[PDB]
């Protein structure tokens, strides 16, 4: 069997074991010497004939001999056609309509208009054409052309070159174009046609697509377009360009963000295309673009869009492969291309790139993802970064392998004054970097303000010369150091320089260090004389009773200005809950606390939430997630929730609260002389009874703003229930954490009878995920 | 009152453009926000963001991931219900297991709907009436079991060869295929209707060893390299180790059992009643085994978690649910309109794939 | 010029295209190529890529193309990359 790639599709199916192997035509390096014997080379041989090469798509045509020559034919053609010709050749959709467009004229005497009959046979041809690309099928019988009233002789003659060549051994006859690359283009030629002119009363009646759609891209050149209205007398304007564009900007804009090969996808289609409104037009509205990159041709398609982006923020690219080597030197032809460039052509690409990068001013942050560089690639990044107008302030190398040019990292840092955030992780770091690193912080023109070291190795040395930076004067007011092992030495080399009063940091985060009872006691007593640090995390370590309470005694201390402070699995004994719950009676200055995986006995929510009751709290949120609780306290739950008038968020998690629980919830709710704002309910083992009471309490509930049910068996009656609760204009509840795969039709249909009711209501099932105010500072 | 509606699933954007175009033609000859789902990127991942946790893990506990939902991304099509699946996430290559044909199926190509296999297998043609019931995979993808009920054989096809073909008959000719089973060692096992397990050494196709006990007590089996775990209607639990080679532990129960399920990182055993109680049972101290989830509906499947987290059940009530091992809760729900008859899992732990009707469906995991 | 190399039924047809070609002198690569045929089949099929080898130019460098996805490349391209950096010692 002998058939093309698109047909195996249906052959796989009926045959029994069969063996496929595969024919190819020219080798590369004789395609290779055969382009560039016909390249002009006057002064851009080197830059056209490397992006013909990188052309996967090109160079796959190309592989044809036939196509070959006629690749070759229209260049030589085009060096004739000097003055004549003003579009430039870089893809095989112009230099295919160029040989056409000259094809024509040399049948015309003189430059002219087509006549009448002429145009009838042409807009045929290209119909049946359009027709046998979507029908599938390529005889192309001569009962088709008497159907739409068509001549082989006059197509033959008016074209002057072979198109739809016919040969009939046997009586019958049957007609196949030269190419099927001909075939396809002249069915992208027949899309723009039919809008000029209705023929239909002359006429008497997805690999594959993928050429047609590259072909009716191309076409949208204006130049194109030019020649066509000047062969018909006709302006052209093509119905197929509002749906391209429209089809871009749906692809533009996505709720959960944009995939980076449909992006990539546009960006090709959009290139082969060279004009520069038609781009500019079909992308406004991507305000995020996420990139891979596995070609230079990848990198050069990227370059020549991005300088359209004039909208974008935000850029992710990931770059795994390309530079990890520095350098390597091979020669594809026999002879070299050029002589000597004293560079290759991945670097001049990529150094374009980051230019493009780097030059845009709407972009302000830049993430590397997973891109693995070698020395010279971070060197030649930082060179094209360090430019003055890029407007970049932000950076994270988080899931970056630099080790090798972190010594151009620490020189980027001082050159550039404008970028505020900075990120590190999981990069080993070493004792002359830190030295470096520091001594580049220390420099005046430094004017990063956060930095972050999250799984960066640290030794004693390390913590030595963290403390002096930290005693320094510097501009650094965050600082984070979260899964790093701090010897007692080293913590209490750390503890004296935050006793310093010259220190000036807002914002400290310690989560999963190597703090014991004795280092947390040192660490808060050496924190006691400070004033300066409103924010303070402290996670996974474990806190003695003694840690408890001098932390009370010095949150009692006036001048502490310490507004949020979190703690999570760290376990709290009993009587230190009496202490937080007697700051709590009398506190001022402290907003949000958080204790997560704590061991809370229900006595102790009662204290917890009398303390509450006490009109001096001023705290905004509370969160208890995993802490143990039963049904009992659920009662004195809803009566602080009712008499509490400061409490904005509460949140619980896999608390089985109960049935009871929740009814008496929603019953204190329902009263609704509390302004809470934020409920969350996640596998509390819910039914469907509570169902009824918590729809009862949502239609009297203006204040309610965000709700979560996951995790819960929620029946369908109780699903109406709460959709026509959420339809009742009382409600204005907003955000909505729901999974609506689980459900049947109806509820869905009713859902989006609520999504129609109200504009404003969203349901997604990462509730966790909106933020209204800074919640994950730490997370970070 | 389920009501169900049903939906064009992908919505995929390259479908979308396809669609748009094919109208325009339609309109041309006839004179005479949007969603869309992200596609199976290369037929590996979805490269989807995950989501956020209320809280951040320890710093020693960083593999330990549970899943949320379960999305629903391509349907395979095959005229008559469909039994067994198989994953191959290595090859890209699933299978799908009927009463009268099994196809080959690719996930590179990106469609809405698949009807083409890449390849048809019928084991209907080299007998008269051919019926089957059961199907195996290997974990080296070296080689595939599919077992009959009238067929005198196990046929095995290897797809390290560049053409498919048949190993060996394998013939049990008495003997129905009711249960179908294999080990990392190359030593095969199976169990029949009439209380029988023989058992044969591929390299040499030879029988090795036979084992009987009472009636319908073969319809289960689990194969550990110490430990050989049969149960069927009588309810008996027994546990073999072929190296001293006798019983080692002897169980009863109210009723029947159907499923059976073991754990990779620390041996547990879970059981499925015809009165739907999940029994667990821990294969380390031996000591005791115990119940802690009832269904009304018969369960039919189980499977657990590479990981060791999760176990997701499919039974006759045409409902899906997954739980957890702390305490046996279940975490999300998705029922199908069928009555769900297998399911699938993948190494690798981001596809899923289960079938109730004729067709089957794959969904994806999100974490 | 036509070329036949037999195609693996576990390869997908859309891999075959976009192929990813590195130029290496031809002694290393006699060497690399291996002395049996039977072991670059086990590999192609362990790796789920498909190469093939072909030199026909007068000079010493030779032409090597793989093909599948650009996981399977990048991993073909680190094995033949850290062949020559052993064979340069």
């Amino acid at each position: 069997i002998t058939t093309r790639n698109t047909g195996l599709e249906k052959l796989k199916s009926m045959v029994v074991s069969p063996l496929y192997i595969l024919v190819e035509g020219l080798s590369a390096s004789r395609r290779s010497q055969l382009v560039l014997e016909n390249i002009s080379n006057e002064s851009d041989r080197i830059q056209v004939f490397h992006s013909l090469i990188e052309n996967h798509q090109l160079f796959d045509q190309c592989q044809a001999p036939s196509v070959c020559s006629l690749v070759c034919e229209a260049l030589q053609l085009q060096k004739k056609l000097g003055k004549r010709c003003t579009l430039p050749c870089q893809t095989l959709t112009g230099l295919y309509a160029t040989l056409v467009f000259h094809q024509l004229t040399l049948k015309r005497p003189s430059q002219s208009a087509l006549s009448q009959e002429e145009q009838i046979t042409l807009v045929g041809l290209c119909m049946m054409a359009a027709e046998g690309v979507w029908t599938m099928r390529s005889v192309f019988y001569d009962d088709d052309l008497k159907n739409y009233s068509l001549k082989e002789s006059e197509i033959l003659a008016l074209f002057h070159m072979n198109i739809l060549l016919q040969v009939g051994h046997n009586s019958e006859q049957c007609y196949v174009f030269s190419h099927l690359s001909l075939q396809d283009f002249f069915a992208a030629l027949y899309y723009v046609l039919e809008g000029l002119e209705e023929w239909n009363q002359h006429f008497c009646f997805d690999t594959r697509l993928l050429g047609m759609k590259r072909f009716l891209f191309g076409l949208m050149n204006k130049d194109i377009l030019k020649t066509l209205e000047v062969l018909f007398e006709y302006p052209v304007i093509p119905t197929v360009e509002q749906k391209l564009q429209h089809w871009v900007s749906l692809i533009a804009q996505q709720v959960n963000g944009t995939s980076p090969m449909d992006t990539l996808d546009a960006f090709y289609c959009l290139f082969e295309s060279q004009d520069e409104e038609f781009v500019g037009g079909a992308l406004k509205r991507f305000q995020e673009v996420w990139l891979l990159i596995n070609q230079k041709m990848d990198l050069k398609v990227s370059s020549y869009c991005l300088k359209h982006c004039q909208n974008l923020k935000a850029i992710r690219v990931d770059i795994r492969d390309l530079l990890s080597v520095d350098n390597t030197l091979e020669l594809c032809p026999v002879v070299t291309v050029q002589e000597t460039q004293c560079k290759p052509l991945l670097m001049e690409w990529w150094g374009n790139f980051c230019s493009v990068l780097g030059s845009l001013r709407n972009l302000k942050e830049l993430d590397l993802g997973d891109s693995i560089l070698s020395q010279r690639a971070m060197k030649i990044l930082c060179l094209e970064l360090r430019n003055q107008s890029c407007r970049i302030q932000k950076l994270t190398f988080k899931s970056a392998e630099v080790v090798s040019g972190l010594k151009h990292l620490w020189k980027l840092l001082f050159s550039n004054q404008n970028l505020k955030y900075l990120n590190l992780g999981n990069t080993p770091m070493k004792d002359d970097d830190m030295k470096l690193a520091c001594e580049a912080l220390k420099h005046p023109k430094c004017s990063v303000e956060t930095l972050r070291l999250d799984s960066c190795e640290l030794t004693i040395i390390g913590y030595e010369m963290i403390s002096t930076l930290l005693i320094s004067t510097t501009r650094l007011k965050c600082l984070s150091l979260a899964k790093n092992r701090v010897g007692v030495k080293s913590m209490i080399s750390l503890g004296n320089a935050l006793s310093s009063s010259m220190c000036l940091l807002q914002k400290l985060i310690l989560d999963n260090c190597g703090l014991t009872p004795a280092s947390c006691h040192l660490l808060v007593s050496a924190l006691f004389s400070n004033q300066n640090l409103t924010h303070l995390c402290l996670s996974n370590n474990s806190l003695g009773t003694e840690g408890v309470q001098q932390l009370c005694q010095f949150l009692r201390n006036p001048e502490c200005a310490l507004q949020r402070l979190i703690l999570n699995h760290c376990n709290i004994v009993d009587d230190a809950y009496g202490f937080l719950a007697m700051r709590l009676a009398n506190n001022t200055k402290l907003t949000h606390l958080s204790l997560t995986m704590n061991p809370v006995g229900d006595g102790a929510m009662k204290l917890l939430c009398e303390a509450l009751k006490e009109p001096t709290c001023y705290l905004q949120e509370l969160e208890l997630v995993d802490c143990q609780l039963t049904q009992n306290c659920c009662e004195d739950l809803a009566c602080m929730i009712t008499t509490t008038k400061h409490l904005k968020s509460l949140d619980l998690g896999n608390n089985a609260l109960g049935d009871k629980g929740v009814i008496t919830l929603c019953e204190g709710l329902k009263q609704s002389s509390s302004s809470l704002r934020r409920l969350g309910l996640g596998a509390c083992k819910l039914t469907s009874n509570c169902c009824e009471a918590l729809s009862l309490a949502i239609s009297c509930n203006p204040h309610l703003n965000s709700l979560n049910l996951v995790k819960n068996d929620f029946s369908t009656s109780g699903m109406l229930k709460l959709c026509s609760a959420f339809q009742c204009p009382v409600s204005n509840l907003g955000i909505i954490g729901l999974w609506k795969q689980e459900y049947y039709a109806r509820v869905r249909r009713q859902l989006e009878e609520v999504e129609f009711v109200k504009p404003h209501v969203v349901i997604d099932g990462d509730w966790y995920a909106s933020d209204e105010d800074d919640r994950n500072w730490w997370k970070n | 009152d389920p009501q169900p509606v049903w939906d064009a699933e992908p919505q995929f954007c390259q479908g979308f453009l396809i669609q748009g175009l094919w109208e325009l033609f339609m309109d041309s000859r006839q004179k005479n926000a949007d969603k869309f789902l992200k596609p199976l990127s290369w037929g590996s991942e979805v490269l989807e963001s995950s989501c956020n946790q209320p809280s951040t893990a320890l710093w020693q506990l960083e593999r330990f991931t549970v899943p949320q939902a379960l999305q629903k991304v391509r349907v395979l099509k095959h005229q008559e219900l469909l039994l067994v699946v198989a994953v191959s996430s290595f090859t890209r290559h699933v299978f799908t297991c009927s009463q009268s044909g099994i196809k080959v199926w690719n996930l590179v190509n990106q469609v809405a709907e698949d009807r083409d296999p890449e390849s048809h297998l019928k084991c209907s043609v080299q007998d008269n009436k051919v019926y089957l019931r059961t199907c195996l995979l290997s974990s080296n993808s070296r080689t595939l079991f599919a077992g009959g009920y009238n067929l005198p054989g196990v046929i095995v096809w290897d797809l390290a060869a560049p053409s498919l073909y048949e190993k060996c008959q394998l013939p049990c000719e008495g003997l129905s295929c009711q249960a179908l089973a294999n080990t990392k060692e190359n030593m095969a096992l199976a169990g029949f209707t009439d209380g029988t397990v023989r058992i044969w050494d591929l390299r040499t196709q030879e029988i090795v060893r036979n084992l009987k006990g009472p009636t319908n007590s073969a319809r289960n089996l689990v194969v550990k390299d110490d430990n050989i775990w049969t149960g069927g209607l009588d309810a008996c639990l027994r546990c073999w180790d072929l190296r001293m080679a006798k019983v080692s532990l002897e169980h009863l129960f109210q009723s029947q059992i159907m499923s059976l399920a073991h754990s990779p990182t620390e041996d547990w055993l879970l059981l499925g009643l015809a009165n739907g109680q999940h029994c667990l049972f821990n294969s380390r101290k031996r000591d005791q085994v115990l119940t802690v989830d009832t269904k009304d509906n018969t369960i039919l499947g189980l499977k657990f978690s590479p990981n060791g987290k999760w176990w997701a059940s499919v039974g006759m009530g045409n409902f899906i649910t997954v739980h957890s091992m702390p305490t046996g809760a279940k975490l999300f729900q998705v029922p199908e309109v069928g009555p769900v008859r297998c399911f699938d899992m993948t190494e690798n732990g981001r596809l899923i794939i289960t079938g109730s009707r004729d067709c089957a469906s794959v969904y994806h995991i999100k974490y | 010029s036509l070329r036949l190399r037999t195609r693996p039924w576990w390869f997908p047809i859309q891999e075959v295209s976009n192929p990813l070609v590195l130029y290496m002198e031809a002694w290393v690569a006699e060497r690399v190529i291996g002395t049996d045929q039977a072991e670059i089949s086990e590999i192609e099929w362990m790796c789920q890529a498909l190469l093939t080898v072909d030199s026909v130019n007068s000079g010493n460098l030779a032409e090597i193309t793989i093909f599948g996805q650009p996981s399977a490349q990048t991993r073909m391209k680190n094995i033949l990359l850290n062949m020559a950096a052993w064979h340069k010692e």
